[PDB]
């Protein structure tokens, strides 16, 4: 029992570092969606699904700690 | 803040300006043709009848709705780096009710074109026991009159001396607010632009002899004192010896219009090169100065139109 | 494709210069020229015909803008040939009705507004000054101003007359009305003292801020209790306007746009003063029609049908695509892009032999094919109906032709997602189970499986293998055309870049697949001797450098066809893991709520549906849009896109 | 054996940190934005404040990685 | 003697969070100069998703690592 | 295994997550400059998907390096 914890330390850097990529892409995207519904109202829901398109990053990295957690 | 968000907007309204074959097209008719073929374009969004005051308001509320749009938008460092292209307005506004407050008009004599700022600013802005006060209801944050026209106004209350104190300093304030932060197709622009300043003044105040140094600034790189002091007196070989810069055709160049000609032409032609720059501050500056370039040559197409000039009038002044 | 494009000459007198522009433009599939610059006049056309021209644009200006002032969106409809000022008594009656409706009611809306929202303030301060209305020794300051800080506007009336200078704030505390009255010039200058503690006058537009307050309250009573009944009034005269006017304005409309199409395209002749020329060009599928339209005139008069000149000097020429009704519906698809120049092969074939077949290697689960199916039937009923597709989210109004091609392309592509569900073995994720309806050793339950695609030590290395294959055909495809589309043009540079390119790329995939592959390096290296040799030939013989840092790249986008294999991989397993999560979780703990685990693994599979299918449906059409179409040009000089004469209809 | 408990934790640490740096990356110019618009005017107040608390989710699904390694130890 | 089932899984997570890393990187400029073109009219609807879901490449090529690694794990 | 499993793997996902990062890096500003070019009018689009997908070499060289070490084990 040596090697148990450096595949839970794989899981957690995934989870980071994917979590650290779709907050840098969510940045600018968001501070873009701000911007527009303080031009108008009317630029809603191009706004929320422009922000809520990059949440595949985190969903793939839940997806690789499913993986290692389902290892073990 | 983000200058791609804001670049894209202006990449997508410079799509959308006028041709050449336009006015070399529009070079010969007799402003009914004018009012047809500025029925179509986007600045027929606001053309209400026809004539001269319709066109007029109809260029400067177009205008106002296609430019004075992008100084909001952004927030932060991006609107600090953009503020300073469409300011020449709200210093114009600012010395007309400086005057208007020096001469006694009323405050409604003013006809008070859009800057920068909201008009209930301006509203609020006539009555003040304290000039200073006037500049603190003036002042927003980081503005250039906010920390010039207080900065000048250390030593008296409403004077003309303080008007033109006020216009060097906001020359150079400017200019030092270009060289305070980093765009590298700004800082260099501003300062040709303000080198084109006071050369031209010094053409425009050529025969009168008085103390050029108290109107000479400093900001500019291609003049210095010795430049403009032998500029003010009469010969013109120093006008001859600025080659290599960007002052190109421009020499042997006496009178007051052909002067203010190639001094209009050489800035759009380098306000033109803020493409090299997709993604900072030199693509909306190349929109703008490229806009009022077509605003201001609609404008003077559409009074040879309507008064009947010859196009031999108007043939040098669409030349770039 | 594309069709071979002749030129059509036609000469004449002028009145029957209109007329046969006329009987050309009606049957509109021609292409037009200007022909300047020999023997002929650049035709100023007429003055009458100028005034008519522009009289005819003023027609169509007003008629659209009245249809816009209406609030419907112009469509074109069938035209009605009489006269013109029949149709200025057609055009400006409705035109004065809804100009002067929209006047009213608009500034009816100003007024009502303005109204509404300051009745009772106003109302308020009327009741309180019933004992002076206009009286001449004390004007009343009026202010509509914030909550409980009386005292901080009243500073100003203390310094006035503290004993007297009646001015307080009643009731109605949404606005509190504080109101002063002391005389003319002491409310004045208190005034003033109250405006610099922050104070204004109730000085607005219309009646109210213009005329004593009794009168004008009562005046916006009246506006109060009459305007919803005008409103009304006039939504239900602007409804019939539209139901018995739309039909008629708008095909004139169709007739004002046919006619200033057809006197724009006018001024695109020459002539003198005893006939005229033009020149067009006609599709050689467009014969028949513009033969036997042309067969009306006055003694048949002349044509010239030019086989075109060839491919030297030939940019001007107008481009179609011309495919066969089986590859039909992927024109928008491959001319979102640019257009070929006329000379450049048609690429339209190859996006139906290749790209239903990759997206099938990219969804390979049954469920997703039947959910396609369902969508696909859904929006075949969508063009049965007839509609136009509308989202005011995305605006996105489109017609029902583009969403038939829709309809085909989703067929044609659901076929082939289907044979690989069933090849790679996978029904709506892993639906395999319970019921062990797909055939592997670990649990052999009923027919066999191809490939596994769960695990990698039995399926990646193949699935690698192929997935740079189909890349190997595609650009030795690719390299191909081009050197076929330089040897046809006889332009040599063409020629020798793809020869270059493929010599190069076959050399440097045998001394891979040799010194970095298996054993037998005897065979391959004199490949390899022939790859470089026609390499190094290319550049000598050629002279066109910077070549050389293309190969890199080249071999680049041959071998970045992983991705389909990559996606494949990715949404298989994703699917597999979400279905096995939400079908062992809820299975194997509780077995009644089965549902429970059932329908959360089911609106998270749907959830991962919509969030990432357009992306692996986005990555074989890039995949083609940037390594094939780009291998043999395809982005040189855009071409010229063929618009004939509209006749809108 | 040992060297799997500080291991696990390590991993459990990194993925709350990291996530958090993640999410304050995008909250950093989300909030910006989000005070500028205010400072030009209060009516978007709403709409601020969920563009704002949108990235949450990063950090719920960060301890969520978290808790899953600690009911694991 | 056993380092080998750890020190692969993190490779494998080390992949997947980096090229994680990459792709956002990527989308937020591009989504950013999106929303700036989406804002204006609403005609370069699909001619900006098309750049948006073009940089989803790198996370998947860091899948298929990934899931070469698990294979191996 | 051993330690010569392990480490052949973090070997590969660190190539291959480092250069899917690079090239982020590279179309993040490319495709800011192409959504530009787009947005200006529907006329670039040729030029503006050759310079946007020119930095995929990287990535598909960070797939050779790790296709290299998957058949060098």
């Amino acid at each position: 029992g040596l090697d148990r914890g450096l595949i839970a330390v794989g899981m957690g850097l995934a989870v980071g570092l994917a979590a650290l990529g779709t907050g840098v892409a969510q940045a600018r995207i968001g501070a873009a969606g701000v911007g527009a519904i303080a031009e108008d109202r009317s630029n809603f829901g191009t706004a929320l699904i422009f922000l809520l398109l990059p949440e595949t990053l985190v969903i793939f990295g839940l997806l690789i700690a499913f993986i290692l957690n389902g290892r073990l | 803040d983000d200058f791609a968000y804001l670049n894209a907007r202006v990449r997508v309204r410079r799509g959308t300006l006028l041709k050449e074959s336009f006015f070399q097209e529009a070079l010969d008719l007799s402003f009914a043709d004018f009012l047809r073929l500025l029925s179509e374009t986007v600045y027929g969004g606001e053309l209400a009848g026809q004539g001269l005051p319709d066109v007029d308001r109809a260029v400067l509320r177009t205008q106002a709705k296609l430019v004075g749009d992008l100084p909001r938008l952004v927030t932060g460092e991006a609107r600090e780096a953009v503020r300073l292209l469409l300011l020449r307005n709200d210093l114009h506004n600012l010395q007309a009710l400086l005057r208007a407050k020096a001469t006694g008009r009323p405050f409604e004599e003013v006809l008070l074109l859009p800057g920068t700022l909201r008009e209930e600013v301006w509203r609020q802005a006539y009555e003040a026991q304290d000039p200073a006060g006037m500049a603190q209801v003036l002042a927003v944050p980081g503005h250039p009159l906010a920390r010039a026209l207080r900065a000048v106004l250390r030593e008296t209350q409403d004077l003309a001396r303080v008007e033109a104190l006020l216009a060097k300093r906001f020359f150079e304030d400017v200019a030092k607010a270009a060289k305070g932060l980093d765009q590298p197709a700004l800082r260099d622009y501003l300062a040709l632009e303000v080198d084109a300043e006071n050369l031209r003044t010094a053409f425009k105040l050529q025969g009168s002899g008085l103390a050029p140094d108290a109107f000479f600034l400093k900001g500019g790189r291609f003049v210095d004192r010795v430049r403009f002091a032998r500029l003010m007196e009469g010969d013109y070989a120093v006008l001859d010896e600025l080659s290599g810069t960007p002052f190109s055709g421009l020499s042997g160049v006496r009178d007051l219009k052909a002067l203010e000609r190639g001094l209009r032409c050489v800035l759009l032609k380098e306000a033109k090169k803020g493409v090299q720059d997709p993604l900072g501050v030199g693509l909306v500056l190349a929109y703008v100065k490229e806009r009022e370039w077509e605003a201001v040559r609609l404008r003077l197409l559409a009074r040879r139109a309507y008064f009947g000039l010859p196009r031999a009038q108007v043939e040098e002044e669409v030349v770039c | 494709m594309i069709a071979p494009m002749e030129k059509l000459v036609l000469a004449g007198p002028k009145g029957r210069a209109k007329e046969l522009l006329q009987s050309l433009q009606q049957a509109g599939v021609v292409h037009l020229e200007t022909l300047r610059p020999e023997a002929l006049s650049a035709y100023q056309l007429s003055p009458e015909e100028r005034a008519e021209l522009r009289r005819w644009e003023a027609v169509s200006a007003g008629a659209e803008h009245t249809l816009s002032l209406l609030g419907l969106e112009a469509e074109p409809a069938r035209p009605f040939p009489e006269g013109l000022e029949a149709a200025e008594k057609a055009l400006s009656p409705i035109q004065a009705h809804a100009e002067g409706l929209t006047r009213q009611k608009q500034e009816l809306e100003e007024e009502l507004a303005l109204a509404q929202a300051y009745l009772e303030p106003l109302e308020r301060l009327a009741a309180l000054a019933h004992g002076l209305d206009k009286s001449p020794f004390l004007r009343v300051i009026p202010f509509l101003l914030t909550e409980k800080e009386l005292p901080l506007v009243e500073e100003a009336l203390r310094k006035a007359l503290e004993d007297r200078y009646l001015l307080a704030h009643e009731a109605y505390a949404g606005g509190v009305a504080a109101l002063v009255v002391v005389h003319r010039k002491e409310v004045d200058q208190a005034k003033a003292a109250l405006s610099r503690a922050g104070v204004a006058e109730l000085r607005l537009p219309g009646a109210l801020g213009e005329l004593p307050l009794s009168e004008a309250a009562r005046r916006l009573k009246e506006r109060a209790e009459a305007a919803p009944r005008e409103l009304s009034e006039v939504r239900q005269h602007l409804a019939k306007l539209a139901r018995e006017s739309a039909s008629t304005l708008q095909s004139l409309w169709t007739r004002a746009q046919d006619e200033v199409a057809r006197l724009k395209a006018l001024e695109e002749l020459a002539s003198g003063r005893f006939g005229f020329a033009l020149l067009g060009y006609v599709p050689v599928k467009a014969k028949p029609k513009v033969e036997e339209a042309l067969a009306r005139h006055k003694e048949s008069v002349v044509y010239a049908f030019e086989p075109v000149d060839e491919h030297h000097e030939a940019d001007r020429i107008p481009v179609v695509l011309d495919n066969p009704p089986w590859a039909k519906p992927f024109e928008l698809l491959v001319s979102f892009l640019n257009t070929p120049k006329y000379g450049t092969f048609d690429p339209t074939p190859v996006v139906p032999v290749f790209f239903p077949f990759w997206f099938g290697m990219i969804v390979g689960d049954i469920g997703y094919a039947l959910l396609f199916y369902l969508v696909g039937r859904w929006l075949s009923g969508y063009v049965k109906r007839n509609e136009p597709l509308v989202i005011d989210l995305f605006a996105l109004k489109l017609k029902p032709q583009v969403i038939g091609k829709l309809v085909h392309i989703l067929n044609w592509m659901v076929f082939w997602t289907v044979v690989w569900g069933v090849i790679y073995g996978e029904f709506f994720g892993t639906f395999l189970e319970h019921l062990g309806v797909f055939g592997t050793p670990e649990h052999p339950g009923l027919i066999p499986i191809l490939i596994h695609r769960i695990d990698t030590a039995k399926t990646a290395n193949l699935l690698i293998l192929l997935s740079v294959a189909f890349g190997v055909v595609l650009v030795f495809f690719g390299l191909a055309l081009r050197a076929y589309l330089g040897l046809k043009h006889r332009h040599m540079a063409h020629f020798w870049e793809g020869v270059g390119y493929l010599g190069g790329l076959v050399g440097v995939l045998a001394l891979a697949a040799s010194y970095l592959g298996n054993l037998q390096a005897g065979w391959l290296q004199g490949l390899m001797y022939l790859g470089f040799g026609v390499f190094l030939l290319a550049v000598l013989m050629s002279r066109i450098w910077l070549m050389i840092p293309e190969i890199f790249t080249q071999a680049g986008h041959i071998l970045s066809h992983i991705r389909i294999y990559a996606v494949g991989a990715a949404g298989g397993i994703l699917a597999g893991l979400l279905t096995d999560v939400g079908f062992a979780l809820a299975e194997r703990l509780g077995l009644l709520g089965v549902l429970l685990g059932l329908l959360v693994a089911g609106v998270l599979h749907l959830l991962i549906l919509l969030l990432t299918t357009l992306g692996h449906m986005l990555q074989p059409i890039r995949l083609l849009w940037v390594e094939f179409f780009t291998k043999f040009g395809f982005y040189e000089e855009n071409g010229r896109p063929y618009r004939p004469f509209k006749s809108v209809r």
